[PDB]
RNA sequence: AAACUUUCAACAACGGAUCUCUUGGUUCUCGCAUCGAUGAAGAACGCAGCGAAAUGCGAUACGUAAUGUGAAUUGCAGAAUUCCGUGAAUCAUCGAAUCUUUGAACGCACAUUGCGCCCCUUGGUAUUCCAGGGGGCAUGCCUGUUUGAGCGUCAUUU
RNA sequence: UUGACCUCAAAUCAGGUAGGAGUACCCGCUGAACUUAAGCAUAUCAAUAAGCGGAGGAAAAGAAACCAACCGGGAUUGC
RNA sequence: AUAUUGGCGAGAGACCGAUAGCGAACAAGUACAGUGAUGGAAAGAUGAAAAGAACUUUGAAAAGAGAGUGAAAAAGUACGU
RNA sequence: GUCGAAUUUGGGUAUAGGGGCGAAAGACUAAUCGAACCAUCUAGUAGCUGGUUCCUGCCGAAGUUUCCCUCAGGAUAGCAG
RNA sequence: CGUGGAGGUCAGUGACGAAGCCUAGACCGUAAGGUCGGGUCGAACGGCCUCUAGUGCAGAUCUUGGUGGUAGUAGCAAAUAUUCAAAUGAGAACUUUGAAGACUGAAGUGGGGAAAGGUUCCACGUCAACAGCAGUUGGACGUGGGUUAGUCGAUCCUAAGAGAUGGGGAAGCUCCGUUUCAAAGGCCUGAUUUUAUGCAGGCCACCAUCGAAAGGGAAUCCGGUUAAGAUUCCGGAACCUGG
């Protein structure tokens, strides 16, 4: 688990903001493997993870990277999508697949809070749209 | 004694002058400016502080050189010279 | 409350041990191969006074069996024992005062 | 103090040339509106802060 | 939105022989210690700030605006209603004038103002021209310096 | 004496003054001026005068 | 707070919601703009028609099953029945689901 | 007065080069005079042509590189373009058109056809 | 009866309201996508014939080059040929340069205008010392190159 | 003795690349309390402010492991 | 197709009119305060044109009284009313 | 009062806000301490105090009923337009 | 009834004088108010029909600004103390000089420094403001001049302590750690005199850096000189470091 940085565990609030031990991180164990390994080679695009052990303590992933600024990879148009600057830290935004998995982007009726986006669909339902001719 | 004497006894500065912003904000003992941030790579600067961000933000400077982008953008970045017409 | 007065001690601000006077740990010497089969022969340079601890220190001098050099070592005094005294610290040293069998 | 680093005294060159009242050629301009020096220093007044 | 509270101003509450209105702190300014965030205080923010989401556009019954037209339509066949509106028709021959569709067609305003002046608005045409008055406020610089009257209106 | 740049050392006073105006100099005696520019005290061998030169480049 | 006879209301203001007022003074903006589109793009596929044609469907949820409505695309099997591919098909303005 | 960048730009390197030297000659001396003299305004025209001989300098021999690298690539940074970083390194012409043999074929045989509906 | 106090009017003070303005603000709408290791934003210090600031610029310093227009700038002085013209201008435009000390700031440091190593070149009778000029020396990561280490490990010989 | 291979290194090696600024809008993480409940702890404020990471001219999502239950519809987004 | 209190470039308003409107119509995030984080002003208007009062006189002088400019000094750089 | 020491003191350094530091007074922590200063949340809430801007005309009260962690307040019936 | 603005109308008023302001001058209305005359003034403004609002003040220990009575009043009384004459100036209790009288009395009201200040230093001109009287004087105002180092300090060393790197945590901003579970380097001698430096060799295991103008530390004294600088300038006589 994640626990909650607080000196002594006093929280100062209410109650249910006094769990200090069992809260859970809402992002996935994949996910802080391909951020870590992203700052290191800033210079190269994540392009996918995967699981390959884990111990008690740790648990072992492999990140695939691929180099925007080779020329094997600029060409060979399959590939060269990656090179955009719209793709500029895709584990950072959660672009990732484990990225949409944490972040809910998915279709369907179970999906409702989170099908385009979090934020996006709680302004969206959350704005006063008023017209001209007020309706 | 904590008025008038007290005020007596103070020659010994806290802060100096900044390399990076020059606001005499430079901590001595703490090696760090409590304006700017430095040495640290970023800036300082918060939400909360509204009128902070404004007083030292892009364009309260001279802006050597990104008071030209837009117009370089504007001729579409054109390379070379004008040909004498 | 406030935070009382022990638990400020782990903290270790103003409460770490005053170290600027003192001679150095006082250690045995390294147990490598001759203190385990053999012994080696010392001399007791000197004992002096370490601030912070009601023992004295002694110093001794062995040799590097694998170098030519003076190796230094602190000893606490055992009482007896004196300037110029000969340590012997090894396996086959005799049980005499100063000894490190 | 008397033994002082090299920007302090920097500064205080550059304050020394600052503590000037206006040329009077300025005033005379078209569309002047600047009457007097509203910048100026006093060593007995107001401290640099340097 | 931040007019008039762009300040961190806090009330010095009682005992210092003052009203308990929210003053500027510090000092060394000359607007240290003055009154701050009311609507009475100089430089606060005023009672009910405008907001852009005030009713500025009106619906009306789409039968209901027709039926004003029709009125409106109506009322320009009687000669002492547009009279009585200052439209100088009274050389007028008649109303409504009916004038020929050769008018529909002419290109210049010369020759337009000549048929104009040739059935009878000659006098309300000079009504215009004369009326070009400075208007009376505020609104001469928010670009509406000037105001006349109306003319006729050619269909 | 010279205002001299706020970057020149003694080293490269001496050598512009020798290939400036010709002449051998004793040793340079530098101060920053409270204004905030640098003056050289440039003082010639004995076989030359700083009065014969003063004139010579057009200051007297 | 409660008082006399009136009914009961519901208004959901409890939150900052003068941060989220969207009103809509583009309406006649927007709406040359999306004309101004029409025109430009029509020029840019000066003979198409701007549009793909669409079939005729049936609507579900028999509220609507009572009605035809215009559908997304032509069934790849309707189109082999017309006489040509779908590949082919796409390319002429005809919209393929 | 002053020099001209038309007349300067035939002269050659060591031309321009004593042309120079002696404009700094002649500013030391309007220097000496102007602490006699109660005003000086001479002294920036021969100021404005020295700044005009380097400038002319400079671009003969920044031409003169751009002719010995040219024809190849790794040329000098500060010779090549500046446009912006985001450009810079944003894909060539070449590599954005880049076509895999699938999407060609594709491309060749099932184009976009300039139909029409009338008749 | 004066003086003094109060009231009113005139003239004069104090003060800066009222009126009339407005190169400013605020709100709405429309269009576009353009910061930085090819060193950004920000800072310090400088630069004008006579400037403290604002604006502009960087030791080429209220700026250089290029193009357009076509006779100015202006407070004073000064310059005149810059006036039927490759040409005035505190003009516009701007594609070539300059761009101090810094700053993500990158040789190491930096409450110091502190301390180095390397290459070329010049001088001091100098491959080792001193000085002048020019050019370099951060980290992480990627592709490739070269030089290596490990009985990790494969074949062949005494 | 020689040559490989694997793994691991070093070089001011040959080319690059990341960092900072801005951040109205965008994608995530983290995360309150004032306040309302006429008290108050669940609740509410709010999956909000403050804090942190990462983009673009838009971003995100996006061509169903969808909605449906009908004579079925047919990527996403917005009103 | 959607968003956009930032940037750049434009068009507008039954908005405000110098104690208002942005804090700032001005050398305004300036002067000034604080060790520091931060706090943060006041301050627009002579006249069409300086034509900004030559000259005489009293005064040591500032200035006064004349004289003069101006449509107006009941506009004199403490300047519209 | 003490005045050769559990002395006095400069500079450097370390300890930061539910924290420090205290030969202990809730003392001190920049004239701020039974929890510093700064900005923001925040125009925090207040059944409580104060104020609430033109004229004339007509009509014209209540301090009572029931319920309420209700008793300085509300709902409710009454009284008025 | 009155105010800001808006659509219409009076082809309304106006530089032959709009608005504003003053007026124990006049008239109308119960009133909110309206009209007129006179003065002042200089550029826009009203009547009527409708529309719109940031629309009317005596209060809020209201806000900003200005102004009184108090009031020529309280007061300008610690640190022993001044007096005479001349000079200067329009002007002298206060400036300069001379004379007299006094005080600090060497743990000084003397002579230097550290921190801090920043040009206050010195000079010429000078009194609108400041020096709670005054002022010809000044730390004031205006205009200039002034700070010279191989030997004095910093720079160098380490102290308490601070802090990268290898690593390890933390979502992260960043935290721990200073030799740690690291493959962490240059010094002398020399050698081919294609030639630069790779090779002939040997040595070496600590280990970034920051941290003292009072700790440690290479080496300068005397005499003279300026309006203002001096262990720095000049004269003479020394020493250290590197080569
Ligand atoms: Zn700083």
């Amino acid at each position: 688990n994640r626990k909650r940085p607080v000196p002594k565990g006093a929280t100062y609030g209410k109650p249910t903001n006094q769990g200090v031990n069992e809260l859970k991180y809402q992002r996935s164990l994949r996910a802080t493997a391909e951020e870590r390994v992203g700052r290191r080679a800033a210079n190269l695009r994540v392009l996918n993870s995967y699981w390959v052990n884990q111990d008690s303590t740790y648990k072992y992933f492999e990140v695939i990277l691929v180099d925007p600024q080779h020329k094997a990879i600029r060409r060979d148009a399959r590939y060269n999508w990656i090179c955009d600057p719209v793709h500029k830290h895709r584990e950072a935004r959660g672009l990732t697949a484990t990225g949409k998995k944490s972040r809910g982007i998915n279709k369907g009726h179970k999906f409702n809070n989170t099908k385009a986006g979090r934020r996006k669909t709680w302004k969206r339902q959350n704005t006063l749209s008023l017209w001209r001719y007020r309706k | 004694g904590k008025g008038t004497p007290s005020f007596g006894k103070r020659h010994n500065k806290s802060h100096t002058l900044c390399n990076r912003c020059g606001r005499r904000s430079f901590h001595v003992q703490k090696k760090t400016c409590s304006s700017c941030g430095y040495p640290a790579a970023k800036t300082r600067s918060y939400n909360w502080g509204a009128k902070a961000k404004r007083r030292h933000t892009t364009g309260t400077g001279r802006m050597r050189y990104l008071k030209h982008v837009s117009r370089r953008f504007k001729n579409g970045f054109q390379t070379g010279s004008a040909s004498k017409a | 409350g406030r935070v009382i007065r022990n638990q400020r001690k782990g903290a270790g601000s103003i409460f770490t041990s005053h170290t600027r006077l003192r001679q150095g740990a006082a250690k045995l010497r390294t147990l490598d191969y001759a203190e385990r089969h053999g012994y080696i022969r010392g001399i007791v340079k000197q004992i002096v006074h370490d601030s912070g601890r009601g023992a004295p220190l002694a110093k001794v001098v062995f040799r590097d069996p694998y170098k030519y050099r003076l190796r230094e070592e602190i000893f606490i005094a055992n009482e007896g024992v004196h300037t110029g005294q000969f340590i012997y610290a090894g396996k086959k040293a005799s049980l005499n005062v100063g000894n490190v069998l | 103090a008397a033994q002082k680093s090299f920007r302090i005294k920097q500064k205080m060159a550059k304050a020394k040339k600052q503590n000037r009242p206006l040329p009077q050629w300025i005033r005379l301009r078209t569309n002047n509106t600047i009457r007097y020096n509203a910048k100026r220093r006093n060593w007995r007044r107001t401290k640099m802060n340097i | 939105e931040k007019a008039g509270h762009q300040t961190s101003a806090e009330s010095w509450g009682t005992g210092r022989a003052v009203a308990r209105i929210p003053r500027v702190g510090g000092g060394g300014t000359g607007r240290s210690g003055q009154g701050a965030f009311g609507n009475m205080c100089r430089g606060g923010r005023m009672f009910a700030p405008t907001k852009t989401w005030r009713k500025w556009n009106v619906k009306v019954n789409h039968n209901e605006k027709r039926y004003a037209t029709a009125s409106a339509i109506a009322a320009t066949a009687v000669a002492s209603l547009v009279l009585a509106r200052g439209h100088r028709v009274e050389k007028i021959p008649e109303i409504p004038l009916v004038v020929s569709t050769d008018l529909e067609s002419i290109q210049k305003t010369k020759e337009a103002v000549a048929a104009l002046k040739a059935v009878g608005a000659h006098s309300d045409l000079l009504k215009v021209l004369k009326s070009k008055k400075l208007r009376a406020g505020k609104g001469k610089y928010r670009n509406r310096r000037w105001t006349q009257r109306r003319g006729p209106l050619v269909v | 004496v010279f205002q001299v740049s706020m970057k020149a050392n003694k080293y490269q006073i001496k050598k512009a003054v020798k290939e400036l105006y010709e002449v051998d100099v004793l040793k340079v005696n530098t101060l920053v001026r409270p204004n905030g520019t640098k003056k050289a005290y440039v003082r010639l061998t004995a076989d030359y005068d700083a009065l014969d030169i003063a004139n010579r480049i057009g200051y007297i | 707070a409660i008082s006399k006879n009136l009914p009961i209301l519901k208004n959901h203001f409890r939150k900052h919601w003068q941060e989220r007022v969207k009103v809509h003074f583009d309406q006649a903006g927007k709406k040359v703009s999306r004309r101004n589109a029409r025109a430009t793009r029509a020029a840019k596929i000066a003979p198409r028609p701007l549009d793909l044609l669409r079939p005729v469907v049936r609507a579900p949820t028999v509220k609507y099953n009572r009605k035809v409505r215009a559908g997304r695309g032509f069934t790849l099997a309707e189109v082999k029945a017309a006489g040509l591919t779908a590949a082919y098909a796409r390319t002429i303005g005809i919209a393929v689901d | 007065a002053g020099v001209k960048a038309y007349e300067l730009r035939t002269k050659s390197k060591e031309q321009l080069a004593s042309q120079l030297v002696d404009l700094k000659k002649e500013l030391a001396e309007l220097k000496v005079q102007k602490l006699s003299r109660p005003s000086l305004p001479k002294i920036k025209t021969v100021r404005k042509s020295i700044a005009c001989v380097l400038t002319v300098i400079n671009e003969q021999q920044r031409e003169a590189v751009r002719q010995l690298y040219k024809g190849k690539k790794y040329q000098p940074k500060d010779l090549r373009a500046k446009k912006t970083r985001a450009l810079r390194r944003a894909l060539t012409k070449f590599e954005a058109s880049q076509v895999t043999e699938k999407q060609r074929k594709k491309q060749i045989a099932f184009p976009q056809r300039k139909y029409a509906i009338k008749a």
